[PDB]
């Protein structure tokens, strides 16, 4: 906070800071445009509203505003942090404490403003040629702003998509490089090669009308494949081949499909994509996707709803992920509950306390 | 791009006297001017023919670029080889108005690459519609001796070919007309989009 | 440009981008300073 | 200490130093460039940030700062740590104990003063041109200065991406070998040779609109897939293949991607890169994972805020990781129970003085 | 990089009259008839093809190479292969202040690979858009006698080859004009970046 006022003066106080221009288009390039990129996206954030929370605060969250659910806004506001780096959130208090509004602003139309102390005193909503200028003025601070770790920027989040983005326009390429083949590519199944007495000789309409003909009717389909097809003199047939048959980029891209599933951080086997065994059989695979990048993300977003929320109401709130009743994180309670279980020196009051119950 | 001449040689310029004493015409006969309509008809022929093979100039006569949208953007290497001096890159409009600019456009020197790149990052902008024509002399000099003398050798190696036979009659020199122009030829091997 | 009703409005001027260089020149000095100088005065020569 | 003293003058007392000079450079071609390194440093920096602590002083830890919490505190740290070797922590102390305020200070812009007798005196944090000089010759010391092991440099860490930065520019140019390759490449799928009855001869352009229509129309495209394609005297087919087609340094990539994950610590199987099984079924690579790269870091970083956060209180206190309730350790606390609930032959409470249970 | 000369030969400095002589003496019709300024005209005709697959200079004239940025850090490599004494590297701006140094830079002399290779590792930087300008004299001698005679006598061999024969016509000697040239080619394996 000391050092706070140094870093603001060299971006510009009161002047709204842009950071990366070219994040709209890689929603429509890597979001939109390749399935790795789109489901590795939509399977994190249809998890992350799946997980319940552990508080009034959450009557807010069961319905945050009209046409807009609990499990619909996570999902709005966890896909603006995979896509862009940047989550928010606006609340709108008609009422003075626990305002009944909650709205996912898009990151890719809002703009910081570092002001005086290096911390943020203006959010600028930029559709159109038309502002807004968001407050932070104040003590209620009406926008959280959920960042991603980013190292070399002060005021923005690094948005996995942007790791990826060279293996997304593999991706994007070599899929595209197989359609456009399948498009623009003229194999023959062969050339019936007319030279004549010359080196040079077309034949005339009358016999070029004949050679259709028996070409049509008699060598062409399926059901004539094999005709003796007699060749007279300057006649000639070399047949055709197409020597990379399969396999356009298969490999790359498949390298590449992992590439993009690396970064977000789902496993390849949830995905779908074909790989290597590494996960065994889905009690692991689903279980490492809710530990590595799912519950570690909602653990991070939920505790800045856990303080932004607080700041409505007078008693601080915690918010964390349930961590119980989850029904992926069964293979680590079977082994936690299986542990204590068997531990029979230990008594009945002694392990209800360990495995979280109630004592009686 | 269309790349055509302001004015073309004067013709006097070209060496007539000089070429009749390459080819052993005769030295005192009091005629002596009766090829004289037809030896620069060939020095002509050769010289434009170099002008193709090399993309050189050789007599420094006036040029004038008229094209439309810039191949880079700001670079704009010049087809014809040795420059110096560009005049004017008026920027004509959709229609009419011509107004030359300054523009801050500076001229790279090269007899390989002879670029007008631009020093403000980016060439004066093109009138949607409207050509960029530029005025620029580019050959080695004035005269006929102003000239590399192996080039000029090439001209009097092919024009005196011209002169010995009059149509495509076939009949091997270490340094002939090929070895000669081959120092002065565009050696590229781009074919790609940059 | 206030564009009329009936105009057909044509296209304005794009924006002239400027691009200055910065040289990023060197400066340096090389002092020559004695070893023994250095290894006998109670100074930090090396510092100073 | 005495070694110190001579150390600083040749340096220069009172003077910056610097360090590395690429650390700006390896951070946006090396974690926001490749997935691979930017999920290797995010695998760790949200593991250690999800270990519990045991020690007041964890008040502080757990809400820092407006808009950076616990969780994001560590992330911003070892974050710092895994990148540039180095991390800072400012302290803002209105009152004289328990500094309410933490910040982490990025290593870019960060540098140290060697001082008189060798260990530091100032801290640099030089941002534009722009310079704040935290001192260091005083008791509180309001900067803890955490260090990677660096054998050759006196001042700063080794930043694990310094010793994998061959790796990164392999797998930064092979990934971008193959984006290049699959934008600039022209394949055709054949070519119609035209000679002529000359060596040379070009078609008109009469002849070349039927050459194209009978071309677009009968010939390219799936449905047009092998159409017997007469040729007459001087046209001719050659079609062209592509002679490496998968396969554009895969294997030299994959090995890459697997020495920019060797050497900050993570498995293969946890990141998800392609490659011969080492670990078994995730119960050895997460519990690896905690055990040689996150545990031993956590430990390190935590016996730093132990001894630093201890001379703004009286008594000092010791923080480490918690080494209990961390879900990836399971398989190394079943081994433990089960060893000693099975000795029967020693009493009820001679075992859950072992185990760690308070005793009965 | 123009590179334009700055003089020419003399003319005076050719050797026409030992040319004649390499012509016709000893064995021969008589002195016969010659074109004097033809013959001349013949030689600087076969030392611009052997100064252009050398890239040597042969009669040490005066150069000025006027190149905008510099290749390397500090190398430079000049073109004109046997050289002598830089005579200024005076340094243009984009106005023209035209301001020379004179330290800096060390010539390093070489048949091979003639440099400028300044002190350290700063070669005076080049002012944006202001061309840098290098004026040096390259040459083995100022008289035809100051050559090896190896590289003369393939003047001679080709000199004489367009004195016998005008048009490019047909006609293996074991020290030709090819075999006494490839030791004087420059022999360049690189097509790289450095």
């Amino acid at each position: 906070s000391v050092t706070g006022r140094i870093v603001a003066m060299a971006s510009g106080a009161g002047r709204p800071v842009w950071g990366p221009r070219d994040t709209v288009s890689l929603m429509r390039t890597g979001f939109a445009g390749n399935p790795v990129g789109f489901r590795s996206v939509k399977l994190i954030a249809e998890a992350t509203a799946a997980v319940p929370l552990i508080c009034p605060v959450l009557d807010l969250l069961r319905r945050p505003n009209a046409g807009q659910g609990r499990a619909e806004l996570f999902e709005a506001l966890i896909g603006q942090i995979l896509l862009s780096g940047n989550g928010y959130l606006e609340a709108v208090c008609p009422e003075p404490g626990v305002p009944r509004e909650l709205h996912v602003l898009r990151s890719d139309r809002m703009a910081v403003v570092p002001g005086a102390d290096g911390w943020p005193v203006g959010y600028d909503y930029t559709v159109g040629g038309r502002k807004h200028r968001f407050d932070m003025t104040g003590h209620p601070d009406p926008i959280c702003h959920i960042k991603s770790f980013h190292p070399t920027d002060d005021h923005y989040g690094l948005s996995p998509m942007q790791a990826a983005a060279v293996a997304l326009d593999v991706h994007n390429a070599a899929s595209a490089w197989s359609k456009a083949l399948l498009d623009n590519a003229a194999r023959p199944s062969g050339a019936i090669i007319y030279k004549g007495a010359d080196g040079q000789g077309v034949l005339a309409p009358e016999q070029y009308e004949r050679l259709i003909f028996e070409m049509e009717t008699h060598h062409q389909g399926a059901r004539n494949a094999g005709r003796p097809m007699l060749l007279e003199g300057g006649l000639d047939w070399k047949p055709m081949g197409f020597s990379p048959s399969d396999m356009e980029f298969h490999e790359t891209k498949a390298a590449a499909a992992r590439e993009i599933a690396l970064a977000f951080g789902v496993p390849p086997m949830l995905i779908g994509i074909p790989g290597d065994a590494t996960y065994a059989n889905y009690a692991e695979a689903n279980r490492a996707f809710y530990r590595l990048t799912v519950l570690p993300l909602l653990t991070r977003v939920s505790a800045a709803l856990a303080w932004w929320l607080s700041g409505y109401l007078g008693a601080q709130i915690e918010l964390k992920p349930d961590l119980d009743q989850v029904p992926a994180l069964a293979v680590e309670r079977d082994q936690l509950w299986a542990r204590i279980g068997a531990a029979g020196f230990l008594s009945n009051s002694e392990k209800r306390v360990l495995l979280g119950l109630p004592p009686t | 791009m269309m790349l055509n001449e302001v004015t073309a040689v004067p013709g006097t310029a070209l060496p007539v006297a000089e070429f009749r004493d390459h080819l052993r015409l005769g030295t005192g006969f009091a005629d002596l001017g009766a090829e004289d309509a037809a030896l620069l008809s060939y020095l002509r022929a050769a010289i434009a023919a170099i002008e193709g093979r090399t993309a050189k100039a050789l007599i420094s006569r006036g040029f004038r670029l008229a094209l439309t949208a810039w191949r880079w953007g700001d670079m704009q290497t010049l087809p014809i080889a040795p420059v110096a001096t560009v005049t004017a890159l008026r920027l004509v409009d959709a229609a009419g108005v011509e107004t030359p600019v300054a523009a801050g456009w500076r001229l790279v020197p090269d007899m390989a690459r002879p670029r007008i790149e631009a020093l403000g990052a980016m060439l004066p902008m093109i009138p949607t519609g409207g050509r960029v024509e530029i005025d620029f002399t580019a050959g080695f000099g004035a005269s006929w001796s102003a000239l590399p003398v192996d080039l000029a050798q090439a001209v009097f190696l092919l024009a005196a070919q011209y002169y010995e036979l009059r149509h495509d009659g076939a009949a091997a020199m270490p340094f002939g007309v090929m070895a000669l122009i081959e120092r002065w030829r565009t050696v590229r091997v781009l074919g790609g989009r940059p | 440009g206030w564009a009329s009703e009936t105009a057909a409005l044509s296209e304005t001027a794009t924006p002239q981008i400027d691009r200055i260089t910065i040289p990023l020149h060197e400066l340096a000095a090389m002092p020559k300073a004695s070893q023994r100088l250095l290894d006998d005065s109670a100074f930090d020569i090396e510092t100073w």
